Formats: structure tokens, sequence, C-alpha cells
RNA sequence: UUGACCUCGGAUCAGGUAGGAGGACCCGCUGAACUUAAGCAUAUCAAUAAGCGGAGGAAAAGAAACCAACAGGGAUUGCCCUAGUAACGGCGAGUGAAGCGGCAACAGCUCAAAUUUGAAAGCUGGCUUCGGCCCGCGUUGUAAUUUGGAGAGGAUGCUUU
RNA sequence: AAGCUCCUUCGACGAGUCGAGUAGUUUGGGAAUGCUGCUCAAAAUGGGAGGUAAAUUUCUUCUAAAGCUAAAUACCGGCCA
């Protein structure tokens, strides 16, 4: 079932202020795309054009809070000498620099066995 | 699916193998009474006596492992406090 | 006053992030990364399944918790995640059906924890009330707050959130600054890559009347 | 599949006339000590579990008690006069208790019992 | 200088381990223990009403079986066994209890006073197991119990449940609840 | 009639009576023999629901067995330990069963119920003849005591796939080509 | 045996009987 | 196979087991089945020859030709239709032709005694007393605490005055 | 909680290896530069020693009365 | 002063029992490497070999804290198919079950948690004229009754030794 | 001595064990497949395991932590044939 108006009304009960003249961008945070994300698949089964889609979709939200921020003046490029913890640990970052290094001299090598 | 006239059952014997016994419960609340209680049984009373009740849940909760058992463990020893009250 | 939250105007979120007790390590990894990138979160598992639905808003009650994060395991196989407001606010259940966690090594980007991210919704999300619903509950799960201390300062990822058949396929990607030639951005994954197909969206904390229904949905 | 040293575990089966012969003189023996009587005991017909089964029935392993107690037979005497009891067992519809109460009542009208001394 | 025999220094420490210790209020109460008095007048009444030996049983079976080849009322003697008796107090069959005081498994004596206390019945702790051995013909008795006499002694056994619960039950009423031993001082 | 009060009492060992008595038996204990005859069960619930009798032919032997590791492991329990160490010292015996008594930093005590096969009170009585038999000689080392069935995964079920008849027996009969003579 | 064995064996013996065909 | 090298060389003479079988194959005694069973018949065989079934299970295999020997409703009621809350429980009820079958039926059929049980003599001296005080009221007889010191119920008592014919 | 008292420092658990040549220990919430700032003896000795191994340090009390909350009442 | 109890010992006291062998099969503990992956380390080999402990004519397992989702099955074991399926895996090498279905064989029981309490009713030894006499064990529990698809106690009337 | 029937009477079922965290080992098996070691340590209309998107954990099926038991099964050894 949709009972649209039990929907609207219990956003209503659990809604936070968001309009822009109102509130800051930094306080929601929240950027919504226009384009509908239907039309940019044609079909679902391919991932390459799925995937290129949400990149656009979270490429034009990107550009968009970054304008935003900057009208903000709110930080928003993380500098070099900021360090701080890592999201997976930096033997996980070791393991995909060594699949990297791994493939190009996979690729190299089999590049230098045609060139001999 | 198929069709058959459900019958009812005999009582199975093997039901509620806890105890509804009187005397089991009788039994339980005498060693209670009589043996005390464990340190971290007496941390979650002093907790608790001090109307600290969510410290108490999660005193309970790390040192028993489980929300349900440390709910039914609070429960016990707020009746124990009741009682220890009442014949205050 | 012990709000930890230092802005003007405060937005006191805090999510309780659990687990069944039947999960499996796809599921488990999948608790741990997302809830990594919540600083208001908690992270508790192994929920007992014979307990009532309603027990869930007392244990977050006991953290202090407005939002409950579900992590449902059925069969040891089916994944469903519990999107709920503790006190009096809606359910939304769904299911989860193809898991990607950040332990997945070609992923190749990462970012920092508790930037704010940017919440990246779709053009369906407001011309439904139903995914309006779901859009205003993930605001207030997966966005940090301002003045939670355990944030970091300098944000480096948007988290997407994109509608294609009926589902809602959710990404993540890092914010990469280089120069134009005569700067831009381009974005590099990171972690979770699963999608939601919504199946009930209820009135009541975990009960109460159900409002949105989902007639399509064919379960495992 | 021979990775493993499967020449130290190949089983031949030369015997199988030969156990069947001791199979069958088993069978012979089990006669002569029980010599009036059948060499099986009674068994109640039960329906296969799954869906894929569920059409077909076949043979069980012990009447019910409230089978036995519907046919007349007491439950202590059951097993003395070549009856098999299952105590664990339910019957859960009037279907199953109306067949192996006729099958009870079949073997009631087909057995003959002999004094005690 | 010279050397003690290793069991005798395990009972001696022993003995200075259960005194010294901050003893639980259920194993404290057992230091208190009848008079010399009260025990001598609750041994009197037991012993006018211990059970019969072997000997005497035999004696009387066959004095019935050749009454028999050529009317009784109910036999009434001191109930001992441990099961026995915590099932003549749980019922509240039993006017006296007395229990030993030397249990060494402690846990089959610890609830007993509690229970009597919970049932209602009088009870008093005394001193040695091989005491109450001796009253019902074993080597020892963790318990025992009286539950109801011949007439012509009631009144005695009346007087003897209300002198211990005057003469032990209110001495130990207040140190009943309170923990033994330390070494404070 | 007191042995119920008993088992609800053992239930409790952080208890304040159990905690105190625990420490005692265990100073006392620490200072005997590693494998000691015990006169009577110190816990006779406990003996009593294990197949314990108050009768000639019947024995108790406290033992304490170091605990720890062996970061290998041993599959053995620290209770089998015990009834093995003890099934040698009194080799005359068959091994009825064994109960927790006691534990302490550095050891586990247990106690282990012990049955005469050659008495004539045991082998008169038709409870526990069975043990007179000469298949239960040494039933701790085979795994035929309790701690034995449950290393050995003798339950019924899915979990218990692979070890419920016996592991080896059922890797044999798995990794066995069976050729019939019709083929 | 036990008593309750010996009672059980006295009076439900095992029977003799014939299922005729 | 050391052994076997020694016991060929050795002059100690080799022990010939008999085959003794633990059971035996045939029926033996002086009943019905001892003296009509055939050793060079089968079980199925010999049990189709006395008229009786060998197996009561389903059949497993193919037989031989002549096996016979391996086998208003107001309220809506299955049973009603099977029928012909205490029953008897020793014994059951039951209510050409090869001649094994015939002899069976008639031996199984036959009268036999009963061996009635008696009473003792110290029984038959109390129910007596018991009548010389109070006749015929059993009632009166329970009551009576010096004559019937087990208090038994006043039905039993006239049961057993009945059994000792002493009403 | 434990987090009643999160540190300003915005970090978890790298170790101090980072930042030691940098004159700052890390960033702030709002992005400001957090810098560095710089009777007979041996009886006794066995009593004390079952003591201590019966020494609940974590209650005000160890050591109550009895309370009979069960036993007061008669049955 | 004397006598119990408890605990710990001694005896070339009386009656017994264990050790070693064998080990094809069986029950446990411990536990490799070569090899394959045309290299090799995860994996495989293999929960194998060697080593240690313990039985029998078989052993082990065994009368559901089971399977199942059924119109339900009904202790254990083994054969056939399930099935090279499910599942797991440098998703490579590969590894690899189980329920149901057909069959062989079928068998069920003993305790603890009860007060015999109007009667320790139970048992090991020694002495014997062999029939019944003593010491001891045991009430901190030996008999009888009962074992949860049960059971007890009363009443009741039949049926059993 | 025993079975059954009836009921204005009763009906006790195994704890350093389940379980939680963690380290090994093992399995086709992260509801950790099982086991073991360390730390903490239960319940009583209870507990275990499954089914189910179905509106809340509805339902289904069994009773762990005591024990015995023949047969069908294995067999390079023993007494033979």
């Amino acid at each position: 079932i949709n009972n649209k108006e039990g929907l609207l009304t219990a956003l209503r009960r659990i809604q936070l202020d968001i309009n822009p003249k109102t509130t800051p961008f930094s306080f929601h945070q929240s950027v919504v795309a226009s384009k509908r994300t239907e039309d940019s698949i044609p079909q679902i089964e391919d991932d390459l054009q799925r995937e290129l889609a949400f990149m656009n979709q979270a490429l034009e939200a990107a550009r968009l809070g970054r304008s935003l921020l900057r009208k903000e003046g709110v930080p928003f490029t993380r500098p070099t000498d900021y360090f701080a913890e890592m999201v997976r640990t930096d033997a996980t970052m070791e393991k995909v620099k060594q699949k990297l290094i791994e493939e190009a001299t996979a690729k190299k090598a089999a590049a230098e066995a045609r060139k001999q | 699916g198929h069709k058959t006239t459900r019958r009812v059952l005999k009582e199975r014997p093997s039901r509620r193998k806890g105890a509804q016994s009187k005397r089991t419960q009788f039994v339980r609340s005498l060693i209670r009474e009589v043996a005390g209680l464990a340190p971290y049984e007496r941390r979650v009373i002093e907790l608790l006596r001090n109307g600290k009740d969510k410290r108490a849940r999660k005193f309970s909760k790390k040192k028993l492992g489980t929300f349900g058992r440390a709910k039914r463990k609070c429960e016990e020893l707020q009746r124990i406090i009741a009682e220890s009250r009442r014949a205050h | 006053d012990r709000s930890n939250i230092i802005a003007e105007r405060k937005n006191k979120q805090r999510v309780l992030v659990l687990s069944s007790r039947g999960v499996t390590y796809r599921h488990r990894h999948l608790l741990n990364d997302l809830a990594s990138m919540l600083p208001h979160g908690r992270k508790d598992a192994k929920f007992d399944t014979k307990s009532r639905l309603y027990e869930l808003c007392e244990l977050a009650e006991l953290y202090n918790c407005n939002n409950v994060l579900f992590f449902e395991a059925r069969k040891g196989k089916d994944l469903y995640m519990w999107f709920s407001k503790v006190p009096n606010g809606p359910t939304v259940k769904f299911y989860a059906q193809n898991l990607h966690t950040m332990e997945e090594l070609h992923f190749q980007g990462n970012c920092l924890k508790g930037s704010r991210p940017i919440l990246s919704f779709d053009a369906a999300f407001e011309q439904e009330p139903y995914l309006k619903v779901i859009k205003e509950l993930f605001l207030h799960t997966f966005g940090v707050p301002q003045g939670h201390k355990k944030s970091k300062p300098f944000i480096d990822h948007v988290l997407s959130f994109s509608v294609a058949d009926g589902k809602i396929w959710v990404r993540n990607y890092e914010i990469r600054e280089v120069e134009k030639v005569k700067t831009d951005i381009n974005l590099i994954e990171i972690g979770p890559r699963f999608v939601l197909t919504p199946i009930i969206i209820q009135e009541g904390s975990f009960g109460g009347p159900i409002l949105y229904e989902n007639k399509r949905f064919i379960s495992p | 599949h021979f990775r493993k040293h499967w020449q130290r575990r190949v089983r031949c089966h030369f015997d199988q006339p030969g156990k069947k012969v001791t199979r069958r003189l088993a069978r012979r023996a089990k006669a002569a000590a029980l010599a009036p009587r059948p060499v099986d005991k009674l068994r109640p017909i039960v329906r296969c579990p799954t869906v894929k089964y569920n059409r077909r029935t076949r043979l069980g392993r012990g009447f019910t008690l409230e089978e036995l107690k519907a046919a007349g037979i007491p439950r202590l005497l059951a097993p003395t006069i070549g009856i098999a009891v299952d105590h664990r067992r339910k019957n859960l519809s009037e279907e199953s208790l109306a067949a192996n109460v006729q099958r009870l009542k079949d073997y009631k009208a087909r057995l003959i019992l002999f004094p005690r001394k | 200088m010279v050397k003690w025999p290793e069991y005798i220094r395990l009972q001696r420490q022993k003995k200075i381990l259960r005194m010294r210790l901050k003893v639980p209020p259920a194993i404290a109460q057992f230091q208190y223990t009848l008079d010399k008095n009260l025990a001598a007048q609750a041994f009197k009444l037991l012993n006018k009403y211990r059970p019969e030996t072997k000997q005497e049983k035999k004696e009387r079976l066959l004095r019935e079986a050749t009454a028999i080849k050529e009317v009784s009322k109910k036999p009434y003697t001191v109930k001992y066994g441990l099961n026995h008796v915590v099932g003549l107090i749980e019922n509240k069959k039993a006017s006296l209890v007395l229990i030993a005081n030397d249990v060494d498994p402690i846990e089959l004596v610890v609830f007993l006073p509690a229970l009597c206390r919970k049932m209602g019945i009088p009870y008093a702790i005394i001193k040695g197991k091989a005491r109450l051995g001796t009253l019902v013909h074993k080597k020892t008795a963790a318990v025992v119990a009286i539950t109801e006499v011949r007439s012509e002694d009631k009144n005695e056994l009346a007087k003897l449940i209300s002198a211990v619960k005057e003469g032990y039950l209110e001495k130990v009423e207040d140190t009943r609840k309170r923990w033994g031993g330390g070494i404070m001082g | 009639g007191a042995l119920k009060y008993l088992e609800e009492l053992s239930k409790k060992k952080q208890s304040d009576v159990v905690r105190f008595l625990l420490r005692v038996r265990c100073w006392e204990y620490r200072q005997l023999n590693v494998i000691h005859r015990a006169s009577r069960p110190s816990r006779p619930d406990k003996a009593r629901r294990l197949g314990y009798k108050a009768k000639q032919g019947y024995v108790i032997y406290r033992v304490r067995v170091r605990r720890g590791g062996r970061q290998l492991k041993y599959q053995r329990s620290l209770r089998a330990t015990a009834e093995e160490r003890v099934g040698r010292r009194c080799s005359n015996l068959r091994v009825l069963n064994s109960y927790w008594v006691n534990q302490d930093s550095t050891y586990k005590y247990y106690e282990v119920i012990l049955v005469d096969p050659n008495h004539k009170a045991i082998r008169r009585d038709p409870r526990i003849n069975w043990i007179c038999n000469p298949v239960h000689k040494h039933r701790e080392c085979r795994g035929l005591t309790s701690t034995g069935k449950k290393s050995r995964g003798l339950n019924k079920g899915h979990r218990f796939n692979k070890t419920r008849a016996g592991r080896r027996k059922t890797w044999k009969r798995h990794n066995t080509l069976s050729l019939w003579r019709y083929r | 045996v036990l008593e309750k064995t010996k009672k059980r064996l006295t009076h439900f013996p095992q029977r003799k009987y014939a299922v005729k065909a | 196979r050391e052994l076997q090298k020694r016991k060929r060389r050795s002059s100690r003479p080799t022990i010939r087991m008999p085959n003794r079988r633990k059971k035996a194959l045939n029926p033996a005694g002086n009943n019905i089945i001892a003296k009509s069973w055939n050793k060079k018949e089968t079980l199925s065989q010999n049990y189709t020859r006395f008229g009786l079934v060998a197996k009561l299970g389903k059949a497993t295999g193919g037989t031989a030709p002549g096996n016979k020997a391996l086998l208003s409703e107001s309220d809506a009621v299955p049973q009603q239709q099977q029928q012909e809350n205490h029953i008897r429980q020793h014994d059951l009820e039951l209510e050409s032709k090869p001649e094994v079958l015939r002899a069976l039926e008639r031996e199984a059929t036959r009268p036999v005694e009963k061996t009635v049980r008696h009473q003792s003599e110290r029984e038959r001296e109390w129910l007596q007393r018991l009548v010389d005080k109070h006749g015929d009221d059993v009632a009166a007889m329970a009551r009576d605490r010096k004559l019937n010191p087990y208090q038994q119920t006043a039905s039993d008592i006239k049961r057993r005055l009945k059994k000792a014919g002493l009403l | 909680d434990t987090d009643y008292n999160v540190p300003v420092n915005t970090i978890g658990n790298i170790p101090l290896s980072f930042y030691d040549s940098y004159p700052h220990i890390g960033y702030d919430i709002n992005g400001k530069k957090i810098m560095r700032p710089a009777l007979s003896r041996d009886e006794l000795e066995l009593i004390r020693k079952v003591q201590q191994g019966l020494i609940p340090d974590d209650v005000e009390d160890p050591y109550p009365d009895t309370v009979e909350w069960f036993t007061s009442v008669e049955e």
C-alpha cells in the first residue's frame, strides 16, 4: 500500500529545516541531483554504464558542494601537512600498491617478451 | 497443500521443562539470602540503590554478555532491593 | 553542556549500529566498514532474535541514541537492514542484495574518518513521499553533525545514493584534486558497493501501522 | 580424484554371494528360534516427509500409543505379540490414525495367540 | 628446630584460617552453640526417645513371630538423616531440630538454620555430630529432629522448645546476621 | 531433601559462602599431594548425580592439573588429563566420572569417581556391573567418559556431520573406493 | 536382574503366536 | 606366517575346529513346527506349507509362484466404521486349510486350567474374626480399628469375604 | 560512556612518529593548527595471603550485614 | 582419668587387582615432508605416514536439546543412489558433505533431583556342625517405588503370577 | 507382588555448564563446522535448534551439561576349513 499523506505527515514529524535562505549548506551537507538517474542507464546489466552514471551524479554533487563550500569559506582542501589515520590499515594499501606494481611488471614483461 | 483433518494432541509432559513449581522457587529464594551476592551483583546493587539504572544495565551486560541476561539480573536485584526495603 | 556539539544550532544525532545473531563475515565486515564512517555511531552486536522488535528502542535509550541501524540476518545468507528513529519516528526495512566491503582489494581509493560527507541524493528522492522519508532518514543516519569533535575537519568524500530500477544503490567516492590545464576534482571509489531493495516503511518506532509496502519484492 | 593413496583403501566385493548366503542363514536361524512366529515385527504405514515424496507411503518404525489404544491392543502386551511401538511418533491427523488402526485390526483378525502355559 | 608432621600442621593452620578470616554470616552462625545445661536437658529427652538397635529390633520381631505361632500404637523415635529431616522441616512436621556444628562439607547444613527460621521450627546448633551419632546408634549424624512424642512427656518437650527459643534463639538473633572473624587489632 | 539446596548453592559459585569455602579448600588441596584419596565427595550433589554411591567399591580421588596452553593449544581437555593421571595411580579401578571442584591461578582441581570392578558389592549389582566387563578397561584413555564424549563431537545433528560416529571411521568410509563385481 | 525388570518379565513375557496366511 | 611355518615343521598336532555354529538353523523339539519342518526346504517354502506368514514387511524382491509366506455418522468420526476406557491387559479377546495351521489352531484353542489363587491361613482367620463381630455390616468392619488395623475400605473387605465364601 | 572525554587533537591511533619533525601535532575541528606544548608472623602471613585472595576492592562495603528479606516472613 | 568421632599413617595381616605380549581391524592423543599447481610460499599431500596411550571378537556409535516445513518422519550402524550436487577455495590446482528415497538389521532401558520414616526394609567379610551366628559398610543415604511423549497417591473393579 | 481405569490431590527433569569476548586447531561449513586454552560468567510459563519480507521476531520441533545396550559393519593378526 501507499498511504502517501501518512508519509508526508510522518516526514513533517521528523523533518528538520532545510532551506538555503535560512540554514547554511554545511548544516545538511546535502545536495540533490537534477537528473533522475534512469535515462543515463539504458539497461541495468552492464556495469560500466551504470557506474559512469553514478559517477556523473556524484560528480555533479561534488562540484555543487565544492562551489557552496567555497562560498561559505569552510575549509575544503585537505593539505599534505595534515596526517590522520586511514580508513583501512596501511597493510591494505601496501597490498593494493603490490597488485598495481605486479600488474605493471606483468604488462611490461609481456611487452618486453614481444620485443624479444 | 493437501487437506487433512487436524487432531487435538495429548498434552506433552516435556512441555515447560523449566519450573512452574513453587518448591524450586522457594529453594532458589532461600539459597540467595543464605549464600549472599557475587561481587559484580553487589556492584550492580549499589548502582541500583543510587538510581543509576543505565550504568547498572551496561555493567551487567558487560559482565554477562547478553542484554537479556543483564535485564534478568537487574530485575532480580531490584526485586531483592524491594524485599530488603520491605523488611527494613 | 554535555551535548558534544559546538555550533550555533546543534544537530543532536546519535546512531546505534547493531547486528543480529546469525550474521556472516560479509555482513560483519560491512557493519565494521559502515560504522567506521560515523563518529556519532556506537557499535554493538549479537542482538537476540527471539526478543521483541521494540526492545531495540530500549537498547538505544541505554546509549542515548535516536537512530538505529539494524543488521538482521536470516538463514545465515540474507541481510535485511532496519533504519529507525528510536522514540516515535518511522521505520524503513530494506533488503541488501550485493555486498562489496572495504576489504575488497580492487577499489584503490580511501577517505578520512568523520569528514562530513556530501550526501548525493537522486531526483526521485523528492518526487515520491516514500523516497522522501527514506531520504531524510538517510540524512539523519549517514550525516555527521557540525561540532562533534571526533569528526575530521577536511572533507574528502561524497556518498552516493541512486535509484535505478526500484532499488537504492549506494556508493562512496573520494575527491582527488588535479590542476586544470591552461583545479577540478575526480572521484576514486573507496568502499561499500551495496543495493537496498525497499520492503516496508512503518509509522511506529519498530511497529505501528504500515505506511509503505513494496508489492514487487521477490525474497531470496 | 586419485590424489590420495587410494591403493590402500580399495574395497572389493568378491564376498557378495557369500554374504547373501550368510544373511539367508541368519534369517533361517531366526526362523528356528521363533518357530511359529514371523521373523519380522509389524510396522505401521507412514507418509514420506518431503513434498517430492508426499504422494507415496512406506513402513514406519512403530505404532503410536493412541493407535494401539484405539485398536484395542494394550501398550505392554504389544511388543510381546509381534507389534512394534514408537513413542516418538504422533498422529497429527485423523487419516494416519484410521489407516494404522485398520492395519492393527487386520493384524488382529489373522493372529493365533497361544496361552502362557 | 624440630619438625612437625604435615597433617598436624594442616589441621592447626585450618583452625587459624577458619577462625581468623572474614567468615560469611551463614558460616559464622555455627560458632554459636548450645550451652552445657540446655544440651544436657535436650539429650535427656532425646535419650528417652532413642531408636532401637539391631538386636532389639530382631528380638522384638522374633517375639511377634512366636506370638503369631502361639494391638500396637505408632512408635515414637528421634528422626535422623539429612534428607529425611529436611523433608520433615519443609512439611512442618518437625517440632525441634538439632544441627551438628562440625559437618565437614558445611554446605550440607548452612541453609538449615535459615530453613528452620522460615518454616518456623525451633532449632539449635549442638556440639558434635558424634554425639548425635551415639543417640541414633550411628558413627555420626549431621542433624536430628523430634516431631512428636508420647503423652507422658509432651509438656517436657514443650518446655524444652520454649527453653531453646528463649535461651538460644534470642542470644543468636543479632549475631546470626553478622560476619565473623578478623584480625583488627 | 538437602541435595536440591546444594545444587542451587553450587549454581552460585561467586557468592560469599561458596567463595569463602572454595578459597579455604583450595589452600588445603594446594598443600596436599597432586593425586590424593578423598574420604568423601566435597560436592555430594554433583557426585550423586554422576553415579557415586556410598558403598564399598566407590572411591573419590582429587587431582590438580596445571592450567593454560600447551600458541599451540592442547586439544585434550584438562578434565581428561585429570582422569588419565588418576587412572594410572589406581590401575585396578575403572574411572566412572569426574567433576570440577575448585580452580586456582595455576591449577584446576577435579574429583574423579572411580569404581572397583573386583569388589563383590559391585559385581552383584546389575546397575554398575556393566563396568566389570573387560570392554570398559581404561575408559578415560579411549575418550569414553563425559569429557571424551564431548571432545569427540558425539552429538546428533548437521553440526556434527564428520564426528558423530567417529571422525576417523567417517574419513575411512568417505575415502574408500568401492568396486562391486558387476560394474 | 533388577526387581523392576523381574516384575516386567514375570507379568509380560514374550508370547507364542502365529500370523495365518 | 612365522607361526604357521613353525606348526608345519612341528610334530605338535593340528587342532581341527568342529563346525559348531552359535545358532541352530532348524527348529527342534516336540512341538508342532518341529515335526513338520523340512530341512531341505527354505523358510518361505516351509511357512507356505504350514499356512503361516514368514515376513510381515513389504516385499523386497520377486517371489516364486505360490509363495504365500512373504506378505450414519452424526459426528464426523473416522473411527466409527472401525468399531466391532479400560481393556484387558494380559491377553487379547480374539473371536482345505493346511494341516499345520489346523493343528496350531487346535492347540491354541484347547481348554486350560486356571490354578485359582487361594488365601493364607492368617487372612482366613482375619476375615473370620471380622465376620464373628459384625456379620454383614462391611461399613462397621472398615470403621473397626482393632480388628482391621490396616484401614482397608469396605469394598476391599467385601471382595475378600466373597473370595473366602463368607459373604 | 567511552566518549565522555573526547580529545581536541582529532586523531586516533597513529604513533608520535608522525608529526615529530613538524612543530604541530595535528589540526582541530575548525581547522586551526595545534602546536606542541613542550599472633606469630607465619600464621598472620598465611591469613593475609588467603585474605588477599578474598578482598573485593571494587565495592564500598565488601562485608555488609545480612538482611533477611526472605526468611523474615513465616511459612 | 576414660571412651567415642574425624583425619593422616604403619604391618612379610587376609582377600584381590594392574603391568608385558599381540596390535590385520578398532578408540583416542600427537603429527610431518617429498609431490601437484610444468617456478613456489596459501592450498594439496593429509586431519596420512612415523611416534605415544587403551580394548575386543568385533570395536565405536546409539535410544534426539535429531531431521524437517511435510498429508510429515522417528535410537545407532552399514550398502545404493543423493553427487562430483550444495558449500568453501592464489574461485587455479581443486577440496567436498548432508536431509529425503530404496535396502540390510532392528530392542529397548538404568540413574540424580521424593520421607521407608508405622520401624536400613540394603550390602562386603569372618566363623561354621552349613542351619544361622558375629564384626563391619552405611542416615554426609544402602534396598523398594519413579525416569517428562512420563510418573506418584488415593479410590475402584477386572485381569496376571 | 503386577498391569489397566478414574480424579474437588500432586508432579521434583543434570552449572565454572550454557552463553559473551579472544587465541589456536579443524571442517565443504563464520548461525564460528566441531574441539580446546584464557577472561567474564547465566535462566526458570526456562533453554536449544530451525522456518518466515509478510508487519513482529507471531510459528515449528526437541530437551544439553549423568549412564548401559545385541544385530546389520570392519578385519594383512589367532583356531581351523
